């Protein structure tokens, strides 16, 4: 039981998070209203304190005379689906007969979007996203040739047996998620569900994943957070003898179902490698156009 | 519950069956170790002995509680106190008692 | 009387007699982890008044040409105080924060800082230069301490990101026309309920002057800057020996 | 980690070693999510 | 000895806070488990062999 | 049914299956200060779980020859986990304590323990032997930490009283051929509401044989006496920077 | 407010000391009851366990075949007013005319009563007391003589200026309770309150009055608490020229409205020093009487 009164009036323990706004409904523009001339004193719009951290309140009624407009443009194609359920290039998979890379009829792609720019820069908007999506899986020759081959792309999560050939065990695929496909047929298409261990992925981690002493040759591993390392996706030409022709396999995804939190600054330096943030120091360029002059054009 | 194979360090196929059980016996009461292990229970070490650890492999992720029970095989006569200590995440293997 | 404030938490107390009102993050006060959220069964530990209250760690001279700083949360208190030493006890940690920017001058100095807070700030480097070279900071860059760091590139934040935009997070200015302090209440900004105050740095704290700080020859040239925090609902779970890394 | 609090004693006439077995299992808070293979295929070759 | 496993709970080993569990069992099922294709069987055809 | 027992208390449980039930000093269990008993006007700190915990500090063996040891309260734990924390960062502390003694042989040995509570065991020297010089015991003696100090003439406990007579304090007797541990459940005593956990040890904890440890050749020899102890409704007042004496 | 559940039912600020035991009305010992014989299995009130820490259960009822006996004897006797509101000798202060110690007409004593070994060993039963005293004054010559001569003694509290002369300012008292008496007249005697800053005194304090490091040359301060420090009791001859007669003052105390608390082991070695129980290391003694051999009277 309690007794003391500084332990019976605490405030420790609460769990509800004292939200300081709402949402409203907001299907249209805001509309405008009538106005007319003001000449007041003690009344002024106008004048702001930006120190403050908040932005403007001043509305167009309040700055000029305007009349009365209604305003029914939709606010519908502006919402985190409509910006982002739009399928785009995220990773490519190439399977030459004759090469340096995969020669041997297989390749081990560890799943992460962050190789193209396009879809690279809208995501990492937000720093925490949470959503489904649908993968597309385009294959064809290099020339864009189709050919009667067969495919299988399997889902290798994190622990399971990686494939180390086009004959490996592992392709047997009694647990593991797997697609057999022609590259006749039309491109593969699949839906992903949310499947990272925390209750959403993060474009940005400021931290470790271990402890210790973070030496020099392990700074590679700042900014990792395997809670977004959902493992491998592997693809595999079907037979035990090698293909007689060489595969590119595009990876288009689809997110939907999205939800985002805290909005960031969005890049404008080039990206250089798909872990970090890393830009070129001597290329440092202005985050747009620049002129001659302030005074003119 | 299934035998978790804390003592896995023999390999010849003659002394498999040691690895089933550890031992303990008279000391000089400077609070010396017996033994050590982790508890990841998908990881390779003592767990892959248990079903929990084979079973455990085919799931990618896991969440829960685990529980480990130590039965002493020794004589009736003899007596002991045993500190059974679990060190969560960051905590180096503890150097003493 | 949105000038003058008063912040009392613990055994301290902040007076101010030019504020320019608080920013509360997000819009939402920190509170404790809710049954629901948490995962992890221990009871937790609140230390409550000997934790959260308000710490005074750091003092940077503002220049002239003053480039910018960034200090690290939970990071800078880690081996401070009783905060410290649960943190270092603790593998779990989750909190919220008061920050309390302070910087006073005269009304014939000039000068405007950007006081903001950029959760999961990640920091890049300029890769060799040419951007050929896959470089990566070191563990005194990216985690500080009390003493901060100060920004090579400003313009985008070590980053690749533009400060022009730095406003879209919880932020406030120092305009010294206007007021000699920020105060910004963050809630706890995380994809977990709980984490370890070691490993991960929830956001980082910028203080970039954006107007120059300027003053006529025979006027106080020491302009200091001082970061004053005090956690807010502090909480602690897996307990064992202390670590400090 | 397993350490001895006071001593193993025992009286004249009993063994000076013996032997602990340890059983393992999960709380009826445990689940498992995202099904896959596991890391061992318990096969060299072909399985006449 | 007596073949059953332990009784003990977390409750009755440390200080526990409450911990609202949603953690879904659906994906331990036998169907979950086994209702995955997978290779059982290869048969050759080959011209000359 | 009074033989078996199990403490447990934060994250530490401790099990006996040969205990003698369980002593609770003055037959009155630890509280917190009342708002009419305190005087101190800050609010306090109750760390709980990280501090009410069981802490082992040490094992002595005991021998056919030994005098006994005895520890002092709170000076074993001041410098172990989070509660030496909060004692050396706080002017201000108080709580009660559960200690549990630890003691096992075979049933073929034989001896009996005395465990022991005595609040305020002031220590006393030889007086140079003849008592014609003014000694006094030094700090190792007074406050040994969690080593603890044997005693020199166990008769008089080190301080011209009678041991004979300490069973008018809390205790309990380890006798092997019934018991292993011993266990006694202290409540705050002092005529302050509050004290230093420093400059202050409240009592005093004696574990000193008397009737020899006896066994036959051949017989495991190594008796080790282990002290285990916890403290229960930690109380912390008066914050400023930590200090260890 | 409160929400998450461990907070709502800690019991976190219970200043509620559960009790055990209570007290019980005994004014008298307690009677005996008519007995007979048994002969029970499974009843066993003479086996005991004093490992347990607790004294026997065992009555004389269950061990031997009583009769009734209404006992009337009373327990008033033994009640800590009783035995301790009985006036003994806490101090002694000469006033010689030649001599080396307090010949300038005045003497200043220290408040403290454990420079005589009768009173000392009785309060040293206790480790804490509160308690009002009563304080008796007999002066006289070395001879016992009762000579006509006026005295003046002075309560001096911690801060207050120390005579340091029979004509000292200090001695204008004019807030200091002073009592002026003669030899002729009978003993002063007056009542004093419980003066401490603590809710009791306390005959053992195994602590330290400071902080810092306690080196060898402080370890004279260990076991020293200020709460036991009343300050000091001055006593002067009245008058600018010296005294014609040698003096003697005994100071006796009566405790009365006596609480105490945790009992102690009593004093077995004999006392040497005031501040500390330090004993003859060379002539440790049992605490009683011996015998050549246990099978023998
Ligand atoms: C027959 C079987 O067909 N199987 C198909 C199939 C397809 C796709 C699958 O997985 C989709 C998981 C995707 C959406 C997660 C992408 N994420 C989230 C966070 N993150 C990330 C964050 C910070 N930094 C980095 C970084 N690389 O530096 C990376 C990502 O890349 C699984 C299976
Ligand atoms: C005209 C004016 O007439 N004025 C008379 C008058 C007489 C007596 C007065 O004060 C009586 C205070 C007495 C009762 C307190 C005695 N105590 C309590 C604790 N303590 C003590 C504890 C541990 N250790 C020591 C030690 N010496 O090592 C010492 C004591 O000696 C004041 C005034």
């Amino acid at each position: 039981g309690d007794r003391v009164a500084d332990v019976i009036e605490s405030s420790i323990g609460d769990s509800v998070s004292r939200a300081l706004t709402h949402a409203l409904p907001a299907p249209t523009g805001q509309n405008t209203q009538v106005s007319s001339h003001r000449l007041d004193t003690g009344k002024v719009p106008a004048l702001q304190a930006a120190e403050i951290g908040a932005s403007s309140n001043a509305s167009d009624e309040s700055m000029i005379e305007t009349r009365c407009v209604l305003n029914s443009h939709s606010t519908a194609e502006t919402t985190l689906d409509s910006f982002f359920s739009r399928a785009g290039l995220v990773g490519e998979i190439d399977l030459p007969l004759e090469g340096t890379t995969n020669p041997n009829g297989y390749a081990n792609w560890d799943i992460d979007i962050t190789g193209y720019a396009q879809m690279r820069r809208k995501v990492e908007l937000f720093t925490y996203m949470r959503f489904d999506a649908e993968f597309t899986f385009v294959a064809c020759t290099p020339t864009g040739e189709v050919v009667p081959q067969l495919l299988q792309y399997m889902f290798v999560p994190p622990g399971a047996p990686k494939p180390d050939s086009r004959e490996s065990l592992a392709w047997q695929t009694a647990t593991n998620p797997s697609v057999f496909v022609k590259l006749s047929d039309p491109p593969a298409q699949v839906s992903v569900p949310f499947m990272s261990p925390a209750s959403a992925y993060q474009w940005f981690y400021d931290g470790y994943p271990t402890f210790g002493e973070h030496k020099q040759e392990k700074d590679l591993e700042y900014g990792a957070c395997p809670n977004n390392m959902m493992g491998t996706f592997s693809v595999r030409t079907v037979g035990t003898s090698k293909s007689k022709y060489p595969l590119v396999v595009r990876i288009y995804m689809r997110m939907k179902h999205v939800r985002a939190w805290i909005p960031r600054p969005m890049r404008n330096q080039n990206y250089l490698f798909k872990a970090n943030p890393n830009y070129a120091g001597n290329s440092i360029k202005p985050t747009g156009a620049s002129r001659t002059a302030i005074t003119t054009l | 519950e299934t035998i978790l194979e804390v003592n896995n360090v023999p390999t010849n196929a003659t002394s498999l069956m040691e690895r089933l059980r550890f031992p303990v016996s008279a000391q000089a009461g400077k609070g010396e170790l017996c033994a050590v292990f982790r508890a990841d229970p998908g990881r390779n070490g003592p767990w892959q002995s248990t079903l929990l650890g084979q079973l455990c492999g085919y799931y990618t992720q896991w969440s829960g509680s685990l529980e480990v029970t130590f039965m002493f095989t020794g004589s009736f006569m003899a007596t002991g106190k045993m500190l059974i200590a679990y060190t969560p995440p960051g905590g180096p293997l503890p150097k003493d008692r | 009387s949105d000038r003058v404030a008063q912040l009392t938490i613990g055994n301290s107390t902040i007076t101010t007699q030019e504020a320019a009102n608080i920013i509360v993050g997000y819009g939402e006060w920190p509170s404790y982890c809710s049954d629901s959220d948490a995962t992890a069964v221990d009871k937790p530990t609140r230390p409550d008044v000997s934790v959260n209250r308000f710490y005074t760690l750091d003092t940077k001279l503002w220049e002239k040409s003053s480039k910018g700083w960034y200090w690290k949360f939970p990071d800078v208190l880690t081996e401070t105080g009783v905060f410290g030493q649960n943190a270092q006890f603790h593998y779990l940690y989750r909190s919220g924060f008061c920050i309390h920017v302070q910087c006073n001058a005269s009304k014939f100095h000039q000068g405007a800082l950007l006081v903001a807070v950029l959760p999961e700030y990640v920091i890049g480097t300029v890769a060799g230069g040419t951007g050929t070279e896959d470089t990566h900071p070191p563990y005194k860059q990216t985690q500080p301490g009390a003493d901060g760091f100060e920004l090579q590139h400003p313009y985008v934040l070590d980053a690749g990101i533009p400060i022009s935009q730095l406003t879209v997070c919880p932020h406030q200015w120092i305009n010294l026309r206007t007021n000699n302090c920020a105060t910004i209440i963050v809630p706890y900004i995380n994809a977990l309920p709980f984490d370890s105050a070691l490993n991960h740095c929830n956001f980082g704290l910028l203080v970039v002057p954006i107007s120059p700080l300027d003053y006529d020859q025979g006027a106080t040239p020491v302009i200091p800057i001082t970061i004053t925090l005090a956690p807010m609902c502090s909480e602690f779970a897996g307990l064992r020996q202390a670590v400090t890394q | 980690s397993i350490w001895y609090q006071t001593n193993y004693v025992v009286p004249i006439g009993a063994p000076n070693t013996a032997y602990i077995i340890a059983l393992a299992a999960a709380q009826k808070n445990f689940t498992m999510k995202l099904c896959k293979d596991a890391s061992d295929i318990l096969q060299t070759g072909t399985i006449q």
